[PDB]
């Protein structure tokens, strides 16, 4: 197998605070066909201007 | 395939050497690895008897 780097030597790990409010936004992005959203070009095969 | 290459235009991303015009003959545009070239079907001659 592959070992990048040293496993960390440090005593424990940092301490984490979690706020699900703060975080948490109101924002919307609906995916659109017409702006071509998240679409994956075929691997197969280039296409022409048909 | 039967292929004839001519000069042509730059039509195609280039990611896929291969392409295909919705038919199972390929355009096969950028046929060289750097350079871009077209094939075209083999030329057929008609023939007729009286």
């Amino acid at each position: 197998y592959v070992d990048v780097g040293p496993d960390s030597v440090k005593s424990a790990c940092i301490e984490v605070d979690i706020q699900q409010t703060f975080f948490d936004k109101t924002w919307p992005r609906p995916i659109d066909v017409s702006k071509a959203d998240g679409i994956i070009y075929p691997q197969g095969r280039t296409y022409s201007n048909i | 395939g039967r292929g004839v290459f001519q000069n042509c235009t730059a039509v195609g991303v280039r990611q896929q050497r291969f392409v295909y015009d919705a038919y199972q003959n390929l355009v096969g545009y950028y046929s060289d690895d750097g350079n871009y070239y077209c094939l075209r079907a083999c030329v057929s001659v008609p023939v007729s008897v009286i």
